[PDB]
């Protein structure tokens, strides 16, 4: 039976083709002595005696030796499968470097002995999962944000935009402003608490200015949050100030334009004859797209940027933290997908270069 | 690439209307007597083949999604469409059709008017 592994900068999403969700979700981390290693939660718990490392930086695999650990743990610790028994589908970032794709192919065949494998682009899979073959995807996780326009099933490499501002950066920001309010959040253990507050109490404002003013008046935006230690804190304009950074990167001292602009900009880099399709098929994907209010603000933000008669539409599915993984589970499950896999036979004949001709 | 599926071998061989339904992750032909009767719990792939005067064949692919179809069905219809296009040397133009919002062209494939019926085949998840 086919497996699907979706390897993110922050979390690994793993499971079996045909399932409607990933069976295993865990932090993409490898701990070593300051067994000879731990992965995921185990690593985090014994963090005090370990050196922690993230093998994927901004969606790109950057430490091969640590990645094999992740994969091993995935196969043996989480999925409890014998890798040599299952054809395996992996995901990658758009614009993933040539030799990285080759490396992944080599390790699977040479170290794990899979009978077959395949690499697909994360954003494209999201589009598939929403039942579309044409649209532009906004994919934002813990390490990277991209805009990926897609036509009739295939990304358009020239028009893709990458932005190194995402979830981790939002968590760090909420930390700073929250201690600014009088509280104190500096420690890793504290980073963890803020992340939970980031995911529970934050939201995106429809009008950021009014929101600020309305928070300076009454206290109807204010919310209470009980610390692990029992203390209660009161969270204010930070609820909506933290994700504001997605639209105004200047907040964190970034020079890039917000995600509404990078969206408009990717679209305009495409052939004029497809722009309308793009504009009407804006798919949101990944964890950092989960803030309440996010789809309304973007809907507002891009009708302002585009001609007043453009039909515009944002699609933000409740399950979009898993849309990539679900896209893969569907693709690998189809009757017609049989001949798509790269066989061990093909690899032995051609070598790792085969990936460039078998996987777009 | 290169697909071996027997329906793939049959698609676009001659002018006409071919209709397949997505059935638990497979492409299954619809009985020709049932054309136009769509289960609103299911998803379908339609191929419309018209004769060109240059002797070559023109193609239009449309995937139709019912209001109550499951995610695996809507996702698979879309992928099958991409695959059918590629197999046809990318010669097809692709169209997305949503229940209650179909295009005038697609609606015209059905001379006696298309019809909606509740139900469908169960999910493949
Ligand atoms: N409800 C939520 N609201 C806001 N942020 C959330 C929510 N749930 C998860 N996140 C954030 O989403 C991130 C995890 O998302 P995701 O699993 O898509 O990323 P990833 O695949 O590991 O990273 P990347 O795609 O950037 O390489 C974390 O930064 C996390 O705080
Ligand atoms: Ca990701
Ligand atoms: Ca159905
Ligand atoms: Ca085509």
């Amino acid at each position: 039976t086919a497996l699907v592994c979706d390897n993110g900068s922050g979390l690994v999403k793993a499971g079996f083709a045909g399932d409607d969700a990933p069976r295993a979700v865990f932090p993409s981390i490898v701990g070593r002595p300051r067994k000879d290693s731990y992965v995921g939660d185990e690593a985090q718990s014994k963090r005090g005696i370990l050196t922690l490392k993230y093998p994927i930086e901004h969606g790109i695999i950057t430490n091969w030796d640590d990645m094999e650990k992740i994969w091993h743990h995935t196969f043996y610790n989480e999925l409890r499968v014998a890798p040599e028994e299952h054809p395996t589908l992996l995901t990658e970032a758009p614009l993933n470097p040539k030799a990285n794709r080759e490396k992944m192919t080599q390790i699977m065949f040479e170290t794990f002995n899979v009978p077959a494998m395949y690499v697909a682009i994360q954003a494209v899979l999201s589009l598939y999962a929403s039942g579309r073959t044409t649209g532009i995807v906004l994919d934002s996780g813990d390490g990277v944000t991209h805009n990926v326009p897609i036509y009739e099933g295939y990304a358009l490499p020239h028009a893709i935009m990458r932005l190194d501002l995402a979830g981790r950066d939002l968590t760090d920001y909420l930390m700073k402003i929250l201690t600014e309010r009088g509280y104190s959040f500096v420690t890793t253990a504290e980073r963890e608490i803020v992340r939970d507050i980031k995911e529970k109490l934050c939201y995106v404002a429809l009008d950021f200015e009014n929101e600020m003013a309305t928070a300076a008046s009454s206290s109807s935006l204010e919310k209470s949050y009980e610390l692990p230690d029992g203390q209660v804190i009161t969270i204010g304009n930070e609820r909506f100030r933290c994700p504001e950074t997605l639209f105004q990167p200047s907040f964190i001292g970034m020079e890039s334009a917000g995600i509404h602009e990078t969206t408009y900009n990717s679209i305009m880099k495409c052939d004029i004859d497809i722009r309308k399709d793009l504009y009407a098929n804006n798919v949101m994907s990944g964890g950092t797209t989960m803030y309440p209010g996010i789809a309304d603000r973007m809907q507002k933000e891009i009708t302002a940027l585009a001609p007043s008669t453009m039909k515009i539409k944002i699609i933000a599915p409740p399950e979009r933290k898993y849309s990539v993984w679900i896209g893969g589970s569907i693709l690998a499950s189809l009757s017609t997908f049989q001949q798509m896999w790269i066989t061990k036979q093909e690899y032995d004949e051609a070598g790792p270069s085969i990936v460039h001709r078998k996987c777009f | 690439m290169v697909v071996e599926h027997p329906e793939f071998l049959k698609a676009g061989k001659e002018p006409g209307l071919q209709i397949w339904r997505v059935e638990k992750f497979d492409l299954v032909p619809v009985p020709t007597c049932l054309y136009g009767d769509f289960f609103t719990g299911d998803a379908y792939v339609i191929l419309k083949t018209v004769q060109l005067r240059n002797g070559n064949l023109q193609y239009d692919l449309h995937y139709w999604l019912g209001n109550e179809c499951s995610q695996d069905e809507s996702g698979a219809a879309a992928i099958f469409t991409v695959q059918l296009d590629d197999y046809l040397n990318g010669r097809a133009v692709q169209h997305r059709e949503v229940q209650g919002f179909e295009s005038a062209t697609f609606l015209g494939y059905f001379k006696s008017g298309l019809k909606y019926k509740k139900g469908g085949v169960a999910s493949g998840f």
